[PDB]
């Protein structure tokens, strides 16, 4: 339930952080 | 894994930028 | 802005594929 | 999908096309 | 609730979706 | 106080998964 | 788009209503 | 709602218009 | 880790709260 | 702290409003 | 309506400052 | 800042500058 929260901010981030170079999200 | 590794410990913006592709 | 949607495009597809996991691009 | 679902809003059906 | 289901147990889509109007 | 962050995650989601429908919102 | 606005919308009825809660609607 | 406080900013006053 | 999903929440808050006033953040 | 005040117990709209400028 | 960017430009900076911290004035 | 980062998107670097 935290992990689930958390993953939510983590593909935000991924977002900023990769950009144009995008990413893959995996649990 | 991404959070394995991100949501136990808080990862940096260098070490998330590895996940991306 | 087009990059604002992309913000809200990622977290629907968060809550949509959920474990599956899913990939962004533009 | 920035093409297909931020000029047209898109379902929860359409963006499922989208997951991994 | 929703709090009380949906914050300690993680809800499926499905499950938010008896929540709307 | 986890409670109050993840109301917060639940209304985005309502949002999402509602739509047109729309919701009420009750802790 | 106006679906963006709606996001941030409700996320401030959030903060704003509280234990009250609040409604959506478009 | 979407009408009010989509196209001009809504204060914190407005909004709380719409609490339940 | 859960203080940094708060703090995320922090400055959205402060952000709406704050407006044309503004605010600093400092953890 | 900011943190320290509104992290540990839930801070209202009013008690955030401080940390304005 | 430039109040969502503000919305999303102080995620950002939050993401990026860090521990320094950040300002945000409009 | 919006004048910057809210009419062009800002880097990560760009944003940087506006960290305290
Ligand atoms: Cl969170
Ligand atoms: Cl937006
Ligand atoms: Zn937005
Ligand atoms: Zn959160």
């Amino acid at each position: 339930v935290n992990q689930h929260l958390c993953g939510s901010h983590l593909v935000e981030a991924l977002y900023l952080v990769c950009g144009e170079r995008g990413f893959f999200y995996t649990p | 894994g991404i959070v394995e590794q991100c949501c136990t410990s808080i990862c940096s913006l260098y070490q998330l930028e590895n996940y991306c592709n």
